[PDB]
DNA sequence: TGTCGCTAAGTTCACGCAGTATCCTGT
């Protein structure tokens, strides 16, 4: 993909591929609340990194128009305000307030850098994507069981991670404090680059942590012991040794000198820890420190946060921010995600059904199913 | 014994006004309307907390009394300016003040002091020299205006003593123009002989009431005298309240045939009642449902309206109290009565006599005379009388019992708008 | 589609400035 080719393709996509009808269905939420779509904030990033916010639109036609006119490189969705953002200058000071917004989570592979060995920075590979695969299951289950949020849209971020939009009416009316509470409840791996032991579970395992460890276990052997090989050599297993009390460290080292496979080393570590009881949760702390999602509480706490819009185009990879089907999560491949260049090649190879002829169709289908569920909830209620 | 065998029963000891027949008859309170005189000030109809007097409050009440009377007199006499009593005065000045005695004894012409009000004199006193005053009549507590000089700054020499100005009489409304003449029988305690507690004189008076059927019967205390020999020495086998209740039941039930409106006035000698002046009305007796409209428990003093006729009454022996202190240059009772009417208070004596407890806030609120009454009932230990003082018929019926011997009562006829002859006739009669 | 001008006191609201009071944050 040639990023110099981005300015050539962006218009066509925004003209014949961007799913505006479903997009308006989403952000309009069945028209129940008046001025809901009209008070939504958008922000655009144009060529040469020119940023504009407090953009609002009257209806789908105005949005389609101004978007096709501007051809933005980035589209971010923001809060629904007390008035129309376009007229925020006209609103008396203090009377312009963000009132409702989806509850959103951003999981970014870059935040896992201190604990992955295959890639670094913005590089991803099939060996590390399983971490995202874990996160979506660990988090989404909580959101479906502990909090009872029923309408959850998971979206690929385009490069390094995934976003989650929780759109239940209750989740859209949550205050800042309630959002911060939700984020802290879901958050376990606490600390920066200056801390080595980032998980310190108490004697009692809270049911949520038990279910997160249960989800982790299913994948741990493949991710950590086979793929990541977190015990390949001394430079790496020194870390895991650094994560357990010194008392057994020596006892482990000799054992790790006689083990040929990291699965064997994990068995040995588990046996040694079991023999050594307050430390019976130490293996769980290691698993969490290598597998549990990291959440930027600043992303989810603030109501006025602008997050990458679904079906955006990644300025560098060119991939489309496509929704991820929860059931088919295990089959999701971030490298097969349609790029803008591929879908423009597909478009120029054959009115409201043009996208069905591209590789974008199944993802718009997943989005349509999610919107159908939202409509059913709006009606039934 | 002595009372029961008396021979002068029914004798008319004093008479005034139109001659009437040997027998008096009334309307039995049929076309009679008795109420308390509706003036600006509310009447005393219930107990007020007492026994707590601040000297500052007494000072304020006395000062405002002097100031108010002086303001009325200044408007009436067109006096230009009042001068401080204490300051020296080489030329003649007009001074407002109140009279008093320089010592604790009884006032005499050489012991007179004039105390000014707070507004014009800062409450200062000055001795008075009555050598240059040709005619005067002064009693302690009397608010006066005098023209005089104070050459030494230490002794005021009056040259003129302004006369008193009585309040105007009442102008009755026409509502009672067609009402007939009303008969009033008034009697004052004690009601029992000195050596008995049976109330024989009261029984005789009740018989007289039922016989003559008066329209109003005004009974003034005491009803259970504190000075009764039996009461003081603690020989009574029943509580004071019980004796008083028996007396009131006798009075009210015995007057049922007459249908006469009873007006009961308490006395400072009532051993069972609150010893404070102005005295609140009696409140320990509840008349039956058939006598509620007939019995009026009023306060001491009282201003009553009877078909437009204003009757002032007080149980206090005003004449005895003021006669002991009044000094004159040369009828004494008429002078004292005129003093009472002109001062416009039912008790203008200050300091009071030793036998009366005065709450000065209540005195200020409930002793002003609203108008000059058509009839003024002033029972006294002094001799009975019926006098005409400045157009007001002052009646002293004596006391129903005088020691061991029977006393006297009074009967008078009142009609609004008669001839000013609101009192057609009056008689002091023996019991 | 034209709907005369300016001047002035007055009500209701939106804000400075200062003063008084109560209520907070964490693990
Ligand atoms: N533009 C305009 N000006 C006015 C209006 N009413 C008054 N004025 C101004 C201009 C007039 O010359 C001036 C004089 O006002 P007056 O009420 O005293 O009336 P005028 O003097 O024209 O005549 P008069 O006092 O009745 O003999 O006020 C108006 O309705 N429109
Ligand atoms: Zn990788």
């Amino acid at each position: 993909y040639d990023p110099a080719s981005l300015p050539d393709v962006l218009p066509l996509y925004y003209r014949r591929l961007f799913p505006f009808y479903q997009y308006f269905r989403w952000l309009n939420y069945g028209g129940v609340v008046k001025n809901y779509f009209q008070h939504r904030e958008f922000s655009f990033t144009l060529k040469d990194d020119v940023y504009v916010r407090y953009q609002s639109f009257n209806n789908q036609s105005e949005l389609e128009k101004e978007m096709q006119k501007m051809c933005p490189y980035k589209i971010d969705i923001g809060a629904v305000y007390s008035h129309r953002p376009s007229l925020h200058n006209t609103v008396k000071s203090g009377t312009f307030q963000a009132q409702e917004k989806e509850l959103v989570f951003d999981i970014d592979m870059t935040d896992y850098d201190d604990v992955r060995r295959c890639c670094s920075s913005a590089d991803i590979c099939p060996k590390c994507w399983t971490l995202m695969t874990i996160a979506v299951r660990i988090l989404d289950r909580a959101l479906a069981e502990d909090f009872g949020f029923k309408h959850r849209l998971w979206v690929y971020s385009g490069r390094r991670g995934v976003h989650c939009w929780v759109c239940d009416d209750s989740a859209r009316k949550l205050s800042q404090a309630e959002r911060s509470a939700v984020a802290e409840y879901l958050s376990v791996v606490k600390g920066g680059e200056e801390t080595i032991k980032k998980v310190q579970l108490p004697e009692t395992i809270h049911p949520f942590i038990g279910k997160s460890l249960k989800m982790v276990e299913r994948y741990f052997e493949k991710y950590a012991l086979v793929d990541q090989d977190i015990l390949e050599n001394k430079q790496c297993w020194d870390k895991v040794i650094a994560l357990v009390p010194e008392v057994a460290r020596e006892s482990l080292l000799r054992e790790f000198s006689k083990a040929r496979s990291s699965v064997e080393r994990w068995d040995k570590l588990s046996s040694c820890l079991e023999a050594t009881r307050r430390y019976s949760n130490i293996p769980k702390e290691i698993m969490l420190q290598f597998c549990y999602p990291r959440l930027d509480v600043n992303v989810s706490k603030g109501l006025n946060h602008l997050l990458k819009s679904p079906f955006s185009v990644h300025p560098k990879t060119g991939r489309i921010s496509v929704p991820i089907d929860c059931k088919k999560l295990d089959q999701f491949d971030p490298f097969s995600v349609p790029t803008i260049s591929l879908i423009c090649s597909e478009l120029d190879n054959v009115r409201t059904r043009d996208y069905k002829r591209t590789s974008l169709a199944p993802y718009i289908k997943v989005f349509e199913q999610f919107l159908d569920k939202l409509d059913q909830s709006r009606k039934g209620e | 014994q002595k009372y029961g065998s008396r021979t002068n029963r029914g004798e008319v000891v004093t008479t005034y006004g139109e001659l009437q027949g040997t027998t008096w008859n009334g309307g039995s309170g049929s076309n009679t309307n008795v109420e308390l005189f509706t003036s600006l000030d509310e009447p005393l109809t219930k107990m007020y907390k007492f026994m707590f007097q601040k000297l500052m409050d007494i000072r304020e009440v006395v000062s405002i009394k002097i100031e108010e009377l002086g303001a009325s007199l200044k408007d009436h006499f067109q006096i230009d300016e009042f001068t401080s009593v204490s300051l020296p005065a080489q030329e003649t000045v007009t001074v407002l003040g109140q009279i008093g005695c320089d010592s604790n004894g009884k006032l005499n012409s050489k012991s007179v002091i004039l105390e000014g009000d707070r507004e014009h004199s800062a409450g200062m006193q000055v001795p008075v020299d009555l050598s240059e005053l040709k005619d005067y009549s002064l009693f302690p507590g009397q608010v006066v205006i005098m023209e005089g000089t104070n050459s030494t700054g230490r002794r005021f020499v009056p040259t003129k003593l302004y006369e008193g100005v009585p309040l105007p009489f009442h102008q009755p409304s026409k509502e009672f123009e067609e009402c007939p003449q009303q008969m009033v029988i008034t009697a004052c305690g004690p009601f029992t002989t000195s050596d008995t507690i049976t109330y024989d004189a009261l029984k005789d008076l009740i018989d007289i009431v039922n016989r003559d059927r008066p329209d109003i019967c005004i009974l003034l205390g005491p009803f259970l005298d504190a000075k009764h020999e039996q009461i003081e020495n603690l020989q009574l086998t029943v509580t004071f309240e019980d004796v008083f209740k028996r007396c009131l039941k006798m009075i009210i039930e015995g007057t049922r045939p007459s249908g006469c409106h009873l007006v009961i006035v308490p006395s400072l000698r009532d051993v069972h009642h609150d010893p404070v002046y102005p005295q609140p009305p009696f409140s320990c007796f509840e008349p039956a449902k058939e006598d509620k409209e007939r019995v009026h428990f009023v306060a001491d003093p009282c201003t009553l309206s009877v078909n437009g006729v204003v009757i002032g009454m007080t149980s206090t022996d005003l004449l005895f109290h003021m006669g002991a202190e009044e000094i004159s240059s040369s009828d004494r009772f008429s002078r004292i009565l005129r003093h009472i009417l002109t001062q416009r208070s039912y008790y203008p004596l200050y300091p009071p006599n030793e036998e009366i407890n005065i709450d000065y806030e209540a005195l200020y609120s409930y002793t002003p005379m609203p108008v000059t009454p058509d009839v003024f009932i002033v029972p006294s230990e002094l001799r009975y009388f019926i006098k005409d003082v400045t157009g007001c018929i002052c009646i002293n019926p004596g006391r129903l019992t005088k020691g061991l011997v029977g006393g006297t009562y009074a009967r008078f006829l009142v009609k609004s708008g008669a001839m000013r002859s609101t009192c057609i006739s009056a008689q002091v009669v023996r019991v």
